[PDB]
């Protein structure tokens, strides 16, 4: 109280930011056929720590809750997805396709023990005991996508109709910033507007992005919440 | 004619791109690794060599 | 080294190459000692002779 | 030549066609191309060149923009496409799909060449 | 406020014209003056204003810059935090971002902020110093 | 203050507490040239910095110009203000001077009368400090990025070579050997840098996207490559999606921080190559060479400050919380150093200039009654809305 303050001048978990996140995903619009993606950026938004989210997503991971999926379209570009919603899913698509055994084997044997990103061939081939033609049912299943000659990333089916409405959307909701004037806006304005046509993922959703990925910079004012540009 | 050259500074070879900038009558060589840059006004004679050269000869008349 | 091999293979390219097609546009002929051009696969099937 | 072309036709990652199967402008092919499988991979080739991202199902990967020099293919970020890995997702391409790419792959599966 | 704000720098960096509207300009001093929170509002809807793609707003909001920071400590320490973002946005400085159509109003803008760097250089450049940096940036190495 | 004084006179507080708490106030004071100009002597870019180990008196300075330029930070005049003068220079008059831009200057990690030189001439040259004149010189086929003299072996006198060629190469000062390469790396090489808890670990990072941990007494190959996913040895593994560009271990050796153009940092347990998972942001890095940054020492935290497009960027290492920016050059930085005894952190930049960053606590006290002599007031801090 007297000395250890002097040295220097200078609480919402990643299980609740994952879970209010994921509200706000809209399942209709892909039939339900996709589970709900969050990515690792939007979580960054509600969780500012990056060090404290990210080692609680670790955790996450380890417990089995939430898969982490490259997406692809961006260096940093992981999806969040609760094990549950992928592998029902998963096996919900699978039912009475060819590739479906495989799948079932995958879902059954490498998802509940691992939780990596990608997969070598020497571990898919001895230690799950993959045959080569189950790889090739896997990545016609799109559970992989080939990363390089006996590497492969895990995936979610589908991820394409999502990637393509969050890149467009991205784009469109960063020159609402861009365009406005001043190049600020005021963040209840801009949950205020009309969504663009582009936007059809939602405009909150793509706000947490852009705050967390650090497209956009939020500043505070009397007036609430400001958008903007960064100075880089 | 050779349009990439190597870069008087860093020694890289190829590093080294023309922008004719011919609205303007000035042409830019930038050197993509130390991104040291030169410019020299050009002609429509000019060509990416010609501004190479010149800055050659602006780096051997800063030598004396 | 890797630019070793990777020149290596790039002569295994082009011999496995000029074997099939010893008429390539933009590279060397396979030739013989003394320096005859090397008949391939495809001038064997080719031409009026072929 | 055919390798090139049929790499500009299915995705580089998920080896699926980089078009739908399904849409009709491509039943239109697969009815006024049958037993003319060169027909069938012109027609599906000169759809697919315009496409960069796998959405058309899907993943959503961007593509490359493979050139010849040679002997040599560069794929457009300036990587230099090994034969290998050419084979790896060759290898993945369906019997289905490459039914569609006009390879019956009773005979000749595109990762042979 | 901030509307009144937003209302006077518009009607400033729209006019088009080659001087500011003296009693607007007076309206916008007298709110700077008035709050350091509008003032920082105001350095902020400038530099902004400073990035459109039209050289004339480019030159009325610089005439604004330059007639504050002549007039505030703290729109100085402002103007100098960012004055390499600045001087490209008023020099061109950087050949990836040069300075809009028209030329006409470009060279109004290039000499009118070579006057004004020199002059604020004499001025304040030994107290702010990365002013006096940025003139001998401009000077030797720029070779302006 | 004043309560560090009385815990440290009553021995309330082990004298370690106030040295750790003012030492980081110092840090988080740092302003622009407060006190100190470095002389201009360069007429390009300062691509390296390096102050000497034992006093921390003097700071090599190389250049794009291929000039090497010492200074004397001491101010050895009685003024409050002064300039860091050059002592004395390798110029382009110098028969040994460097045809190309220099881009590692090194201290004898020992004493100060030699020091060691690389450039993109493909040379490595050791300096005798007190003439100035080259003892031994090094040739190799490939340009040099990047060069280190282990900082604790006095059992060896390695100096570890990163060159745009795949192999690393060892030069040995005592024998004049220059023929030992090590061979697991598959691009050029940006950035090399020896353990200072360890003789024989050399770090090395390349374009490859790979940093590999080396013992160079083995005949093995490397002994770890460092997986940012934490899974698988080698044939996978990569610390960042871009290029590896820059090295430094923390003060205690027992991490090593990497930055990479995918634009982030990240830090890892030197003992076994995991990665620590603390995450700094975006950290922007374009550079197409080798990038020198640097932790602190001696404070209550560890700092490490790093270039940040033409910022200097401060971060807490293990929490991840960005500090400040330090918001001085006009042009991409390259080099920063941190004089530990005092806390200033000098900047080499492309803008040509050197930049001391120096705690700026408080400011001289006036007396009231005086008329003119007072710490003045300069009309330059005043208002003039008249
Ligand atoms: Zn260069
Ligand atoms: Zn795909």
């Amino acid at each position: 109280h007297h000395l250890i303050p002097e040295t220097f001048g200078v609480p919402g978990s990643a299980r609740a930011a994952v879970s209010e996140l994921m509200q706000l995903f809209p399942r209709g619009l892909f039939e339900d056929a996709l589970p709900p993606i969050v990515l690792r950026s939007q979580v960054y938004s509600l969780v500012p720590d990056r060090t404290v989210a990210d080692r609680q997503l670790k955790e996450l991971q380890e417990q089995g809750e939430i898969r982490i999926v490259q997406l692809g379209f961006d260096l940093d570009a992981h999806g969040i997805i609760f094990t549950e919603d992928y592998r029902t899913r998963v096996l919900k698509a699978c039912d009475g396709r060819p590739y479906a055994g495989a799948v079932q084997k995958f879902l059954a044997s490498v998802l509940p023990a691992c939780g990596d990103l990608s997969f070598q061939q020497d571990q898919m081939t001895q230690t799950f005991g993959f045959r080569d033609s189950e790889i090739t049912h896997l990545v016609n299943a799109g559970v992989l996508t080939v990363r390089d000659a006996g590497s492969w990333w895990l995936a979610v089916p589908g991820a394409g109709r999502f990637i393509k409405y969050f890149v467009k959307g991205r784009q469109a909701v960063l020159s609402m910033v861009r365009k406005a004037k001043y190049r600020e806006l005021l963040l209840s304005e801009l949950l205020g507007r009309r969504a663009p046509v582009v936007v059809r993922l939602g405009l909150t959703y793509h706000v947490h992005d852009l705050i967390g990925a650090q497209l956009v910079d939020c500043i505070s004012t009397t007036s609430g919440t400001l958008l903007r540009l960064p100075e880089t | 004619l050779e349009t990439q050259f190597t870069c008087p500074f860093c020694n890289h070879e190829k590093s080294c791109d023309v922008k004719m900038d011919r609205a303007r009558n000035t042409g830019v060589i930038s050197c993509t690794v130390c991104l040291e840059e030169f410019q020299t006004p050009i002609t429509y004679l000019s060509e990416p060599v010609d501004v190479y050269s010149d800055w050659i000869d602006a780096c051997e008349a800063a030598n004396q | 080294a890797a630019h070793v091999i990777a020149e290596d293979v790039k002569l295994l390219q082009f011999h496995v190459a000029t074997m099939v097609d010893n008429e390539l546009p933009g590279l060397p002929r396979a030739m013989q000692k003394s320096g005859r051009p090397l008949k391939s696969l495809k001038q064997r099937l080719k031409g009026k002779e072929g | 030549v055919k390798t090139m072309k049929v790499l500009r036709c299915v995705c580089f990652f998920c080896s699926k066609l980089l078009v739908d199967s399904n849409n009709p402008k491509i039943k239109d092919i697969l009815a006024k191309s049958k037993g003319q499988p060169k027909k069938r991979l012109t027609h599906v080739y000169d759809l697919c060149k315009g496409k960069n991202i796998c959405e058309g199902g899907g993943c959503g990967r961007y593509q490359p923009r493979i050139r010849r020099s040679g002997l040599e293919l560069y794929a457009e970020w300036k990587i230099l496409l090994s034969p290998e890995r050419v084979h790896e997702i060759f290898k993945r391409i369906s019997d289905e799909e490459c039914f569609v790419l006009g390879m019956e792959p009773r005979y000749a599966r595109p990762e042979w060449m | 406020m901030d509307q009144k704000l937003s209302k006077l720098v518009e009607e400033l960096t729209t006019s088009g014209e080659p001087r500011l509207n003296p009693e607007k300009m007076k309206e916008l001093k007298k709110i700077c003056k008035s709050s350091e929170e509008q003032l920082s509002r105001a350095y902020r809807l400038l530099i902004a204003q400073l990035t459109q793609e039209h050289a004339e707003i480019r030159l009325s909001a610089f005439q604004i810059v330059e007639e504050l920071f002549v007039r505030s400590h703290q729109f100085r320490m402002l103007v100098v935090s960012n004055f390499q973002e600045f001087l490209e946005l008023t020099l061109g400085t950087d050949p990836a971002q040069p300075l809009p159509p028209p030329r006409e109003a470009a060279q109004r803008l290039r000499q009118a902020t070579t006057r004004a760097v020199e002059g604020w250089n004499e001025k304040f450049g030994e107290a702010y110093k990365k002013l006096a940096l940025g003139y001998h940036f401009l000077r030797h190495n720029k070779k302006v | 203050m004043l309560g560090f004084l009385s815990a440290r006179q009553t021995g309330l507080e082990d004298p370690l507490r106030l040295r750790r708490a003012e030492s980081t106030r110092r840090v988080l004071g740092l302003e622009l040239n407060k006190d100190r100009d470095v002389e201009r002597i360069h007429g390009g870019g300062i691509n390296t910095l390096d102050i000497e180990p034992v006093e921390g008196r003097y700071m090599l300075s190389g250049g794009s110009d291929g000039v090497i330029v010492l200074y004397d930070l001491e101010n050895s005049s009685r003024q409050s203000y002064y300039t860091c003068k050059a002592v004395c220079s390798i110029g382009r008059d110098h028969p040994d001077v460097h045809r190309y831009s220099v881009e590692t200057v090194q201290w004898y990690p020992h004493d100060t009368g030699m020091f060691t030189s690389s450039s993109f001439d493909k040379t490595l040259k050791v300096w005798d400090t007190n003439t100035l004149q080259t003892a031994d010189v090094f040739n190799f086929e490939e340009t040099v990025y990047s060069h280190h003299m282990s900082p604790v072996s006095t059992k060896h006198c390695l100096v570890a070579v990163g060159t745009r060629g795949p192999k690393v190469q060892l030069c040995d000062l005592k024998s004049g050997s220059c023929s030992h390469i090590l061979q697991g790396h598959r691009q050029e090489i940006l950035a090399v840098s020896w353990s200072p808890r360890y003789d024989y670990i050399l770090a090395t990072a390349s374009a490859d996207s790979r940093v590999k941990l080396w013992d160079v007494r083995r005949a093995s190959g490397c002994l770890i490559t460092l997986d940012q996913h934490n899974g698988a040895v080698e044939s996978a593994n990569t610390a960042h999606n871009g290029k590896v560009n820059g090295l430094c271990f923390t003060s205690d050796g027992l991490h090593l921080l990497t930055v990479g153009t995918d634009n982030r940092m990240r830090l890892w347990n030197s003992s076994n190559g995991e990665n620590t998972l603390v995450n700094y942001g975006k950290v922007c890095n374009n550079s197409k060479k080798g990038l020198k940054f640097t932790v602190s020492c001696g404070c209550s935290s560890e700092f490490v400050f790093v270039p940040y497009g033409s910022t200097i960027a401060v971060y807490t290492v293990y929490s991840g919380e960005q500090i400040t920016m330090l918001k001085g050059h006009y042009k991409t930085v390259d080099c920063c150093v941190f004089q530990s005894n005092f806390q200033e952190l000098y900047s080499g930049s492309r803008d040509c200039n050197i930049l001391a960053w120096v705690p700026s606590l408080y400011e001289p006290v006036p007396d009231d009654d005086e008329t003119t002599t007072k710490s003045q007031l300069n009309p330059a801090f005043e208002d003039a809305w008249s």
